[PDB]
């Protein structure tokens, strides 16, 4: 069927198809558009008109212009032939490696599994990151959401994770750059090439990239999310894959949704949002999971505006999180890299059972002392850089070590670190702190803990000074 | 004649402006061309704004909407105790054909003045701190408030686990039929949970009404009301049922959204007004009924998981005006490892004591106080600064009681265990211990009485209360045992 | 005011606001149909490019248009109210609305008097009957064709889903 | 009604037509096997690759003392 | 340790019946359906009951 | 005249009355109403359509449904016949003890008395509670606001007030439990029965209970206010009384209105409030007064919105508040019974004029004194003693006695307390504290004053504590 542009108000193309209006989400192709100017049916508005959204941009469009419905939602290439390929939203090689050779195609609304398919409980996944494993012990297949503001090398971290993991990964991975800086993706790309993780003799790279950058009109960006999901579901169920799913950022999707909300005529929401936010999310978050048909381990970047999280979006997000990684800009500011918010990088999951108490307890002790240490800051404000109540001083000092002990080099970031990454295998971590807790370095220097790998090397490092 | 047929005038957004069906009863279930259900929310002059249950894209303009001609009802029953269903009572569990013999209209009102009765019949949670400091009964409304994993989930769990023995107790004033409306809790979460209940097999006396995160909004929205109907069913079947409405927060959002989407106003703080009414009536439908209703009860522990202590928060403010107290949970303690979490002052049982065991009341009365004074000094010069001795003690005492006020992860109690340990602290027996060892005491002590002084525990359960003897029995047991525990 | 003759069909607002004017107007004096038909007639006296070309076009910007279609075209025998109500809609732009006003009307002596059952089995042929379940079988002698437009296909639908519905 | 239960019939006569054809990837095309192999392998995952078709044997064991 | 071996075989036979159900179903439902309307008078038996709804729904 | 449901969007039932439109404020009866569904006309929307608010059913409602206009606003049972009856908003037995024994009906919109009808001067009401009268002297017909502790027995006190006043005057009471928990009203009910403030034997108890709980449409609760007023107008005017009007809480009232504001598409206000917040309050407050028949002395239990008053309404409320009650949970906690915030047991109407200087000054001395004692408390508290000179001690002590004299034994909760609610004629009061203040009694203990009404009962106890 064909529709006529009856109104173009930006990338919301209100199309009157009188010829039969296809079900919602049906992807439309605008005729006269040599561009793959996909309109997604949004409303059967009434009166032969559908509200559609172009994903894309509406320049050069005469009114009445004819739009021919693709009769279905977005059908896109899906399956193993995608890795190392950068597609945008429309399954569109922006790999520039041309065709994506997934014969297997998809309508891109892929949905939430059923209760019975729920792999009801999961596994602590280890990352070799002290902080992570310790504090927000990762889940295989979980949705972990990295609250974090921009520019801190969230992306670096994520990347870092990719490095440590996606390299040594059995599964495959999907990278959904949702509203990512094209440039940063460019670079990012170039690293991957470099790294050979994007090994170009492999469209079976460990990661398939879907990039749906900021520059795209929102609809596209919003939808890049579904798209990427649809692919990943292929791998998950079909290719079995333990997917690592990088989303950067869902925030931009949601935001994209919110942007349109008005313009969908709809009310947006409080905090500007899109009223449907929760389902939007819900359906999505629930869209992904660990079935007994693989796992999509979801590394979800969540930009958190003003790191304000009551900021409804993050406020919601948490429900869908399994491990919440709240990266602390303060901590970043404290120079720490990992710059994390430790107490808010959490997993509700952690247990003296699950993670074993050694882990658990060490953490609870740690969590405890540090929060108490905050209480102590208040004291210090009176009492000064080397003057307090002394046990308390010890613990303070220890906190000062501890802080540093989390600090960990980056191989990538010669630019942030200079250093080169030092990975800590987990036990060495638990122990690392457990030991510190044991105060075995209660005579060792304090920042002889900063930007290390495992704890020994920190001891070693003290020597290197003097 | 002709059947009531009608058309979807337009559809998008789950909002079907609907032709015809003039006959429409308010909140009539309609049946869609898409085989879907809807609710005729807005009866507009010439159309019906119809909330689409689930998704819309199946639908399109002009599609026929046939009245179902029914204002909704939900299955009610107690087979359900031992069922995870969605709100409509459907086997999301995958158990299939749910025993769901009744169905009952969801819109069945909250009982009269006279039908009701004041609470004064106990209830408990196995959580000492809770039962002690908020002493509990049946028929209630209490806000459980706290953040993600301010044992958040845990909270419900231990309470439920505790009821097991009570459910192994035979009363209605024991066997508490637990109703968990899981709102916005993604299936994985639920699954995770569900698994727990089963394990605790508290699930057997438990319905889990589940509208996960994904869900269409009305579904989630509805779920509590659903839950409500079902519990009123128990209530009228005597039964004292426990509903945990988990969470109205989630509902609120959805619902608010619903209004807005219906174009309809939300209200104050940008969110609906009579969502209060929603709840007000919802929660009024929970009550402690008189005898006529088989003592009827639904004890409602509604839940809100807070963002940033936003209590100021519209619904919370609202809710604050509604409950029978609110349970404030405090994270700090959690990070501290302290579980319970609670800020107590913030926690309130407006009701307080009337549903409380005398046993506890008798030892606890004293504790509340010991903490009370303690608390001011709990605040005072907390650091390594002296106090006067009185207070050095109170602090010690307080601190002890704090440990005591911890309660393990997935480690419910029983009133005697609690009273026991409370007794222990009250009668000062473990100020003696420096704090770390309390936990060790308690367990050891417990396993000890568990060996012998079930004599006593059983007894205390029996008398419901401490006699001077029981006290005396305690007194030695603890002192000596304590002595043994230590040395 | 003047109590109003709201005999449905009509549409209730939506040039039911109009229609109902004539559901009291036409109605009194019972030029109901007389006028019902005036309109029918009129319609197409419109529907040639009187209609596009100036009729629903203002490019003159209706201001003189409405003061010349009050008199160059509203100039007729169709006028006991007919042109006058036109001359009311005109300024009031409801000229662009007219099919529907007429519709609303015409569904009155023509179809007020209609028929409607529509189950999933039906999708009435709407024939004009004041009574029910009678004609409703004469339909079976009517019955001789369609893709089951007026009355339904009960095949893919009823039944076809059912196997699915069990599983 | 037996245009209804003709169709209960009509599918049930292909209860028998297919069931007494065979059924599987049969009356039905290859499709079933192409999943089947993988789906029954998932069952092998659902138990682990501990052979669900070999009778197991059992531990003979000692904890520590002095 | 015994149960796992047994339950696997149970689980397979269930899963194989469901797959045979889908595939059986897809062929059955796609095969048979036609005679309801190839006999137009098996839509007359719909019209018949529908005239007995016509009269005899009321 | 009939209307048809044309639209129901929530409990705003959009009615086209197809036939004549009556007032605005008109109660319409939806016909088809198993429970009388009064729609209250809110707007004559135009096109013979009125906007109404449904106050009963909000479901099952068939569009088009016939409403036959009740042709006037709501009529409710009135006369004495309301007394000792729990009426709901419709003014109907939620006593559920059978019907109300009415004869009189009333529109619950009665209109605010004329300028002339005001007893232009409202003249101090005395309650017989020292703490109250002295520190917050009431004005007859006055609107008193109550900030105060949960479960303290606000109500206990109130009951006692009812006892003291509504009993010891011709005053009856109307209680409008607005938005309240049905539960507490139940507990209270039995309690009231129990207390004898409600008497199941005084069919006309000194209280008519009116409830307009949360579980209703707001409007109902909102209007429960009007209702309550309406009853009290009966008792005031008709029964010539000082009616005590408990409105609990105005916060809930205002809020109830406001809930509708949205839905009504009304622009509410800053802080979200209904725009009409002022009028809502105002007319209503204006409808309360001292007529020259009686007084509707309005004692308004006040839940404090946002626990500030800056929240416009209370500030406004203040315009209508002239005796202010802040209850001190703490003092109560000192075992003091009654045990208000004394310095915030206040009245704008304390005067060396109206309540005379005897009162005023003595009080001023006292209030001050209490504070002074408070001042010294601060010192001593931290510094142990003879941190004072004992004139300060003396005053401290005097204050303590004065303090204690505010404690009064209790009748309603005599069941708990033992003793009885004692009543303090003003002069004994003024005199009383003055004497203590004068140290004329200071050579006696302080618990003397504890649990006493009359200064004599304090004196007597003083003697008694001096064994």
């Amino acid at each position: 069927t064909t529709g006529r542009i009856v109104a173009v108000i930006g990338a919301v193309v209100d199309v009157q198809f009188d010829e039969g209006l296809p079900p919602i989400l049906n992807a439309l192709e605008v005729q006269g558009r040599e561009t793959r100017l996909v309109l997604e049916v949004a409303q059967h508005l009434g009166e032969s008109t559908v509200r559609t959204i172009a994903m894309d941009g509406t320049e050069g469009l005469v009114r009445g212009q004819k739009v021919l419905d693709s009769g279905a939602p977005i059908r896109i290439p899906v399956g193993p032939e995608t890795l190392g390929r950068i597609m945008n939203v429309i399954g569109e090689p922006i790999d520039e490696r041309g065709p994506i050779k997934t014969k297997q195609f998809a309508a891109i609304h892929a949905e939430a599994p059923e209760f019975v398919e729920m792999s009801v409980e999961q596994e602590i996944l280890v990352t070799g990151i002290k902080v992570v494993d310790l504090l927000a012990p990762y889940a295989k297949g979980g949705k972990i959401g990295l609250f974090g503001g921009a520019g801190v090398g969230k992306t670096v971290l994520i990347m870092e994770l990719i490095n440590n993991v996606a390299k040594a990964h059995g599964g495959y991975s999907v990278f959904a750059g949702v509203g990512e800086r094209t440039r940063e993706g460019n670079d990012l790309y170039h690293e991957m090439i470099e790294s050979g993780v994007i090994n170009l003799k492999d469209a079976t790279s460990k990661v398939a990239l879907v990039y749906g950058q900021m520059n795209e009109p929102p609809g596209a960006r919003a939808r890049v999310a579904l798209t990427g999901l649809t692919v990943a579901e292929y791998f998950r169920d079909q290719e079995g894959q333990d997917v690592l799913l990088f989303i950067d950022n869902i925030f931009r999707f949601t935001q994209a949704g919110s942007e349109v909300s008005a313009l969908l005529g709809r009310i947006p929401s409080a905090v500007g949002y899109q009223p449907t936010l929760a389902t939007d999310m819900g359906t999505m978050q629930e869209r992904i999971t660990t079935t007994k048909k693989g796992s999509i381990t979801s590394v979800q970047a969540i930009y958190v505006p003003a790191d304000d999280l009551t900021d409804p979006a993050p406020a919601t997000t948490f429900a869908h999180l399994d491990a919440t990684t709240v990266l602390s800009r303060a901590i970043a500011e404290l120079g720490i890299y990992p710059a994390v918010d430790p107490l808010d990088s959490t997993s509700r999951i952690m247990d003296p059972n699950i993670v074993g108490s050694e882990h658990y307890d060490v953490a609870r002790g740690v969590q405890k002392i540090l929060q108490d240490y905050k209480s102590l800051q208040d004291i210090i404000a009176i009492l000064g850089m080397d003057e307090l109540s002394e046990e308390d001083k010890l613990t303070v000092s220890r906190a000062r070590k501890i802080q540093r002990f989390l600090s960990q080099p980056f191989q990538v970031a010669e630019v942030f670190t200079g250093h080169l990454g030092k990975l800590v295998p987990l036990k060495e971590t638990i122990k690392g702190f457990q030991q510190i807790l044991a105060g075995e370095y209660d005579h060792l220097p304090e920042q002889a803990f900063y930007m290390v790998g495992p704890i020994e090397e920190a001891v070693a490092k003290a020597d290197k000074l003097a | 004649d002709l059947e009531e047929t009608g058309r979807v005038l337009s559809i998008g957004d789950g909002i079907a402006r609907v032709h015809g069906l003039r006959n429409v009863q308010a909140e009539e279930m309609v049946e869609f061309s898409s085989g879907l259900k809807g609710m005729s929310l807005n009866l507009e002059p010439d159309n019906v704004g119809v909330v689409v249950f689930g998704n819309d894209k199946l639908i399109k303009e002009g599609d026929i909407v046939k009245r179902t001609g029914a204002i909704v009802d939900v299955p009610v029953g107690e087979e359900l105790l031992g069922r995870v269903v969605d709100a409509l009572g459907n086997a999301i569990d995958g158990k299939g054909p749910i025993g769901s013999k009744a169905r009952r209209r969801v819109g069945l009102k909250a009982p009269g003045i006279i039908p009701r009765i004041s609470v004064r019949e106990p209830m408990q949670t196995g959580i000492k701190a809770v039962d002690s400091l908020v002493p509990i009964g049946r028929g209630q409304r209490e806000l459980i408030i706290g953040d993600r994993q301010t044992g958040k989930t845990s909270i419900a769990i231990d309470t439920i686990i505790n009821q097991k023995r009570f459910n192994d107790g035979t009363d209605e004033k024991k066997k508490l039929y637990c109703i968990y409306v899981a709102i916005g809790q993604k299936r994985s979460t639920v699954a995770q949970l569900v698994k727990r209940l089963t394990d605790a097999d508290a699930m057997k006396y438990t319905i889990v009404v589940s509208a996960t995160a994904s869900d269409a909004a009305p579904l989630q929205y509805l779920a509590p009301y659903s839950g409500c109907s079902m519990g009123e069913y128990f209530r009228d079947n005597g039964k004292h049922a426990l509903i945990i409405y988990d969470d109205l927060s989630k509902q609120a959002v959805a619902y608010r959204q619903m209004s807005l989407l219906l174009r309809r106003p939300p209200g104050r703080e940008a969110y609906p007004g009579d969502v209060f009414y929603l709840h007000s009536r919802l929660l009024e439908r929970a009550a402690k009924m008189n005898d006529a209703f088989g003592g009827g009860s639904l004890t409602a522990l509604p839940v809100i998981e807070t963002q940033a202590g936003d209590v100021s928060a519209y619904i919370p403010t609202n809710v604050i005006s509604i409950t029978d107290g609110q349970i404030f949970l405090e994270t700090e303690l959690f990070y501290k490892g302290i579980r319970p979490a609670i800020n107590v002052g913030l926690s309130v049982s407006r009701v307080g004591s009337a549903a409380q065991t005398r046993a506890m009341k008798q030892v606890a009365g004293t504790m509340k106080l010991e903490l009370a004074q303690y608390r001011e000094v709990a605040a005072f010069a907390q650091f390594g600064s002296d106090l006067d001795a009185a207070t050095q003690q109170l602090l010690s005492r307080g601190v002890r009681l704090t440990e005591l006020l911890k309660q393990g992860q997935y480690s419910p109690m029983a009133i005697e265990e609690q009273v026991a340990v409370i007794y222990a602290g009250v009668r000062g027996y473990l100020d003696k211990l420096e704090p770390s060892k309390i936990t060790k005491f308690e367990n050891a002590f417990l396993s000890h009485v568990i060996s012998q002084h079930q004599a006593l525990l059983g007894k205390i359960r029996t008398d419901g209360k401490i006699s001077e003897e029981s006290d005396a029995k305690l007194k030695e047991i603890v002192t000596n045992f304590l002595a043994g525990f230590e040395a | 005011f003047a109590k109003l003759v709201r005999p449905p069909v009509q549409i209730y607002g939506i040039e039911g606001r109009y229609a109902t004017a004539l559901y009291s107007a036409a109605s009194k004096q019972n030029k109901l149909e007389q006028v019902e038909k005036e309109l029918l007639r009129v319609g197409q006296i419109l529907k040639e490019p009187k209609m596009a070309a100036s009729l629903l076009n203002p490019y003159v910007k209706r201001s003189v248009k409405v003061k010349s279609l009050s008199d160059m075209t509203a100039k007729e025998k169709f006028s006991p109210l007919t042109s006058n109500l036109i001359n009311l809609l005109a300024e009031n732009g409801r000229l662009t609305n007219t099919p529907a006003v007429i519709s609303a009307f015409s569904t009155m002596m023509s179809v007020h008097r209609g028929e409607v059952p529509c189950t999933v089995t039906t999708a009435s042929a709407l024939d004009e009957t004041t009574l029910t379940e009678l004609k409703t079988v004469l339909k079976s002698f009517l019955s001789k064709g369609q893709v089951l437009k007026l009355e339904v296909k009960i095949d893919p639908s009823i039944m076809g889903g059912m196997i699915v519905r069990i599983g | 009604l037996d245009p209804v239960q003709k169709l209960f019939v009509d599918k049930i006569r292909e209860y028998r037509t297919k069931r007494q054809t065979s059924g599987g990837p049969v009356d039905a095309g290859p499709e079933y096997q192409q999943d089947l192999d993988r789906e029954l392998f998932k069952l092998k995952q659902m138990y682990g690759k501990a052979d669900m078709n070999t009778f197991p044997n059992f531990t003979f064991e000692d904890p520590k003392f002095e | 340790e015994v149960k796992n071996r047994l339950d696997y075989h149970i689980s397979v036979q269930n899963m194989m019946r469901q797959k045979e159900q889908e595939h059986m179903i897809n062929w059955v439902e796609k095969r048979v359906v036609q005679s309801i309307s190839a006999q137009q008078e098996k839509e007359t038996i719909a019209k018949c009951i529908a005239d007995l709804k016509l009269l005899s729904k009321k």
